[PDB]
């Protein structure tokens, strides 16, 4: 579970950092950063089944 | 029609005589009433496959309700030769409605 | 092809029933148990001598 | 793709990812000994 | 109580009726699916194999929600017709699936 998160997360900033090249670091983490509703919506669906 | 009957006689029987079925008896009464419902889904196989090939689902009932007119033939001539409902009857009838 | 699929729904919709149909007839003759064939198979030999 | 159609804690879901980019940067901006 | 909650925790997260059946009726699917697949090879269903999909539920409305939600965040971000929104979307999240 943890791999697939972490995966997600690598493969959503690669995808503008290598298709667009937007940036490295400081257009990277502002586009990734809004990806925390997945996560944690399936974390507390888990925890709470 | 006859097992109830068979079963009312077993019921009346002197104590310490107990009734049961060998042979092709047997097997038949293990086999259960399975044809029905190998019909039935038979026919939601056939229905799903239908309007998958298909869009709407409309369009296959005009398809899916031809059976009888093929139906009618077949009982048609067995009823004028004298035929028996045996199972190469049955597969001619699965032949002429495919 | 997912991306076909998606102005064909009745498609998915039948392979969807078709699966869910397959998986129910399984379960009501599949017999329920506790635990599987785990264990060393052994052969048993008994003689007596009163 | 078939069936969606497009037509009071959402404050605080806004608040909280702001707070989490702000800490993501914050973090972000040194590393190193806290790796 | 898994799937019925799963269903609660997305209602309150979504807050709309639409778009949120989809996992709740993707996951039965994969439920029936298991069960026939493993009635295919041979094995029974005993305390294991409930165990193991009561420990695999998480992974299944995980596979489900990085898709649909993906789609509506899309969408919404987008401003465009749902078609093309999900057909970019799911045309650009099937690699990273499939990987």
């Amino acid at each position: 579970l943890s791999a697939k998160n972490a995966i997600l997360i690598v493969e959503f900033a690669k995808d503008l950092m290598d298709k667009e090249g937007k940036g490295l670091i400081e257009a990277t983490l502002d586009a990734v950063r809004m990806r925390l509703r997945p996560i944690l919506m399936t974390s507390l669906a888990f925890i709470l089944g | 029609e006859a097992m109830e009957l068979m079963e009312q006689l077993a019921s009346k029987l002197p104590t310490g005589v107990g009734y049961d079925w060998t042979g092709m008896s047997y097997q038949e009464r293990l086999s259960g009433n399975q044809a029905p419902s190998l019909y039935a889904i038979s026919l939601i196989v056939v229905f799903l496959c239908l309007a998958a090939l298909y869009e709407s689902w409309s369009i296959p009932f005009s398809v899916m309700l031809v059976v009888p007119l093929g139906v009618i033939g077949a009982l048609l001539a067995a009823t004028f030769r004298g035929l028996t409902n045996d199972v190469y009857f049955q597969v001619g009838l699965l032949t002429t409605i495919g | 092809m997912p991306n076909f699929f998606i102005d064909r729904p009745i498609f998915a919709w039948v392979i969807a029933i078709i699966i869910m149909l397959a998986g129910g007839l399984a379960i009501l003759k599949l017999p329920v148990a506790q635990y599987p064939t785990i264990a060393p198979p052994a052969v048993t030999i008994s003689a007596s001598y009163p | 793709a078939t069936m969606l159609k497009p037509i009071w804690f959402n404050r605080m879901f806004e608040k909280s990812t702001h707070h989490y980019t702000d800490s993501v940067g914050g973090i972000l901006r040194s590393t190193g000994r806290y790796l | 109580e898994a799937i019925i909650l799963v269903f609660l925790v997305m209602y309150l997260f979504l807050q709309n009726f639409r778009a949120t059946l989809i996992p709740t009726i993707a996951v039965p699917v994969v439920l029936l699916g298991t069960f026939a697949v493993l009635a295919a090879f041979g094995f029974s269903i005993n305390t294991l194999t409930m165990f193991g999909m009561v420990l695999a539920i998480g992974l299944l409305v995980d596979d489900a929600i990085v898709v649909v939600e993906n789609v509506e965040r899309v969408m919404a971000e987008e401003g465009l017709p749902p078609k093309e929104a999900t057909r970019k979307s799911m045309g650009q999240i099937q690699g990273a699936l499939v990987g």
